[PDB]
DNA sequence: TAGGGAGTAATCCCCTTGGCGGTTAAAACGCGGGGGACAGCGCGTACGTGCGTTTAAGCGGTGCTAGAGCTTGCTACGACCAATTGAGCGGCCTCGGCACCGGGATTCTCCA
DNA sequence: TGGAGAATCCCGGTGCCGAGGCCGCTCAATTGGTCGTAGCAAGCTCTAGCACCGCTTAAACGCACGTACGCGCTGTCCCCCGCGTTTTAACCGCCAAGGGGATTACTCCCTA
């Protein structure tokens, strides 16, 4: 017997697709579940979860902050035109708002 | 016991940013956004698989729903990398 | 093509039928008419009655049906985890049951001719949009 | 009990004040606890039935969080 | 009423080979129509015919082979028992 | 004499805070009896785990401050400073809401 | 409301970028303009709305973004 | 090859649209903003239709194409 | 004939609700004044209505061929399960990030 | 422009507590084999999508022309802000209750 070495490994993957395998599965997404469709849909969480972690370490680094709070995550998706177009129906928990006051508000010169 | 994709994301963290962390609270908004992601991926997949008579969520679904759900810059590189580890995936077994 | 002039003569079968089961149910309701005419039109009335608390249940549902789009899928996870009818009877009732009235109807309880709103508006006459007059 | 007025003026402010609102009509206030009230039912309301169709007792932040995704308004944090 | 009413008239202006068309093509879309209520049933009717025996001859293999099969054979009409079976045959 | 700042000045100081901060703003006692009052009405002797209560929180108070937003606008485009109900009642008739 | 064989070549030079030598059925293009229509129809009854709201009788194309804004498709 | 057919939306069949709706007056800047506001929604219905038809591996775009396309555009 | 399910009540751990007390910070109350809401007014220009022109959308008709839609044949592949182990969860630990404080420095407002 | 004071910054100090890492186990992911099938490849039909032509008219469009409505401008005021005083009740802590649920006890009778 080989010495079993993960699908994940296989793929590259930091993702689980055994993991994902079975929640295809368990969810009764359909009757059967092609070997590929649990790699592929891994890559793309793991893609996914790059993107908004990367513009929410930024954020981080900008506030001098070596952890994401919530904070930064929501600053991150809501400062970027696609993040915000994927999660624009999506609350964050102590996501606050973007700091924003409508020109008309501020005082007259 | 209860599942979560937290060790998973923090290996993604420190790619992307080696010297930084992440609060459990950040951490459970992470943890929500990959159940949300991949819930509405396969949701679609299924949708697709239904709409097309076939049994099999096959790749083709998983792209197909990407191509579908994601927006613009983000579906062609989301649809990039899983063809990259598709393919080193079946170049190795 | 003589298995799809089958399937043809097979419903076509059916249909006569149906026909001849709805002429006898007719037959009887005729001798039943002729003969038992008062216990045959408190038969219409009840019936008439039913249908009625059967539609106003309908329309009742109808209006509690979409009052909040949640009712679906809050009664969905409990599993996971008469028009004509009515009519007819009317229109039988309006034949023979002389007691009837056309102002029972629902078609009378719908008709302008029974709205407030009308003689307030336009008065004993009909009205129409199409008279710029 | 009418709990709605413990939703005071100065709470609504500051949402108003985090929502970018410089000057706030006196009539607001009285609207907005209208406003909360109204939302804050349906959701409980979604929320009761995952907990009683779980034949439980106790709602909890799940049944709360399938409640606001079934209403277009998904929350993350809470759980997935 | 209309002793009671008064009525105020405000000022107002008011104004067969298209009939024929008209009616030719209402004629023949009702027709068209019918001709695909028609044809849909009369699909249906093979198709739930057909359905129908195959039912029947699940309900055949049903009766024949063993009373364990019963439920698994029923199965092939994706249906528990004929008291189901029954209801869509019905 | 003490001093005064113009009328404007502190709500744009009061803004700039709260846009700035995430913390809750609605009181936590207040809104778990309001909870507890509207899901009487559906339930006797329901409970609410903290978690779930502070789930609901998080959910209306991000309702109410996104609906300010939109009312704000509803305001600048009647050339308004000040909300006002009707700015409410517009902004939910243009959500499908109201 | 919008005329048939312009829409029709709207959404096919629309398609182009898409994919080319795409073929439409015939139903498919009307399940498109009824769309269309029963989009803009519902859109100017928003921007309406905003223009009965501030005072005004006539739209103006600052109705049509805050009414897109508040749906919130902006 | 197609262009320039956006303009084939007439100002009358905006104003038959706006109507509809309800609108007494239109300043004539609605005219070209309807057109931007009908062409960025028709993208997006064409868009996904297409990724649908792709799927299925036709050449043909169907109706039922179309309704999933819309049925996404709800969600 | 026997085994294990149905009934029931005592036993005992977990955990959510409610009250008490303080105290303290935030909500409530007052009031001056300001400035923004809003009504009233003038103009002008920009948009709806009408008429003559044109333009091309829509209907009836002919011809073609792509490709949707269905039937047939087979083998590849994912469901399935028994055997094996190591990835990933639950519990425990600690130190360093971050907050919160205090006081001195720089910014911003507003009135002169 | 200046200025005073009030508001916000920043810098250093303190603490605590939660994040990140370590350890046991397990159980759920992986290896290896069997069997059914399902969907992929070929081949046939013929459906309906596309292209083109010619006529009809009704919808579009250019321009005349007014007046109805948009908007700047003035006046008023009232009503919402900003800030000081009064009051209340939100938040925290600690104990209580009991209430629910899973395990254990023991008879009685169904069912294999």
């Amino acid at each position: 017997r080989a010495k079993a070495k993960s699908r994940s490994s296989r793929a590259g993957l930091q993702f689980p697709v055994g993991r994902v395998h079975r929640l295809l599965r368990k969810g009764n997404y359909a009757e059967r579940v092609g070997a590929g469709a649990p790699v592929y849909l891994a890559a793309v969480l793991e893609y996914l979860t790059a993107e908004i972690l990367e513009l929410a370490g930024n954020a981080a680094r900008d506030n001098k902050k070596t952890r994401i709070i919530p904070r930064h995550l929501q600053l991150a998706i809501r400062n970027d035109e696609e993040l915000n177009k994927l999660l624009g129906r999506v609350t964050i928990a102590q996501g606050g708002v973007l700091p924003n006051i409508q020109a008309v508000l501020l005082p007259k010169k | 016991r209860k599942e979560s994709y937290s060790v998973y994301v923090y290996k993604v963290l420190k790619q992307v940013h080696p010297d930084t962390g992440i609060s459990s609270k950040a951490m459970g908004i992470m943890n929500s956004f990959v159940n949300d992601i991949f819930e509405r991926i396969a949701g679609e997949a299924s949708r697709l698989a239904h709409y097309n008579k076939r049994s099999t969520i096959t790749s083709r679904e998983i792209q197909t729903a990407v191509r579908l759900l994601l927006p613009g810059e983000l579906a062609k590189h989301a649809v990039s990398e899983g063809t990259k580890a598709v393919t080193k995936y079946t170049s190795s077994k | 093509l003589k298995s799809n002039w089958e399937a043809r003569q097979r419903a076509k079968a059916e249909k006569e039928a149906e026909k001849a089961r709805l002429a006898e149910e007719a037959r009887l309701d005729e001798e039943r008419r002729k003969n038992d005419l008062e216990g045959w039109l408190e038969e219409k009335r009840q019936l008439r009655l039913a249908k009625l608390n059967q539609l106003k249940e309908r329309e009742r549902l109808k209006a509690d049906l979409g009052n909040r789009k949640s009712l679906a899928s809050q009664i969905r996870m409990k599993n996971i985890a008469l028009e004509a009818a009515i009519r007819s009877l009317e229109n039988d009732l309006l034949r023979y049951d002389k007691t009837f009235s056309y102002d029972m109807t629902l078609d009378a309880q719908r008709d302008w001719s029974k709205s407030l709103l009308h003689a307030f508006r336009y008065g004993p006459r009909p009205f129409d949009p199409s008279s710029q007059a | 009990r009418d709990n709605i007025q413990g939703i005071t003026k100065p709470a609504i402010r500051r949402l108003a004040r985090r929502g970018g609102v410089k000057r706030i009509s006196g009539l607001i206030y009285e609207e907005t606890r209208g406003v909360l009230k109204v939302f804050l039912e349906n959701v409980i309301r979604d929320a009761v039935t995952y907990t009683e169709h779980a034949k439980r007792k106790t709602v909890t932040a799940m049944d709360v969080v399938y409640a606001l995704k079934r209403q277009g308004r998904t929350l993350y944090g809470f759980g997935g | 009423l209309e002793d009671r009413e008064r009525i105020v008239q405000y000022p107002y202006t008011e104004e067969e080979e298209e009939l024929a068309r008209i009616a030719e093509r209402k004629k023949e879309s009702g027709r068209r129509l019918q001709e695909q209520a028609a044809k849909m049933r009369l699909e249906r009717l093979m198709k739930k015919e057909q359905e129908l025996e195959y039912y029947k001859d699940i309900q055949r293999r049903m009766q024949g082979e063993s009373k364990k099969e019963i439920k698994r054979l029923l199965d092939e009409a994706e249906l528990k028992d004929e008291a189901a079976l029954e209801r869509v045959i019905r | 004499k003490p001093h005064r700042y113009r009328p404007g000045t502190v709500a744009l100081r009061e803004i700039r805070r709260y846009q700035k901060s995430t913390e809750l703003l609605i009181r936590k006692l207040p809104f778990q009896r309001l909870v507890r009052e509207i899901a009487q009405d559906f339930k006797t002797d329901l409970r609410f785990q903290s978690s779930a209560v502070m789930a609901l929180q998080e959910a209306c108070e991000a309702y109410l401050v996104g609906l300010f937003e939109d009312t704000n606008l509803c305001a600048i485009h009647a050339k308004r400073v000040t909300i006002m109900p009707k700015d409410i009642q517009l902004a939910r008739r243009i959500r499908g809401e109201r």
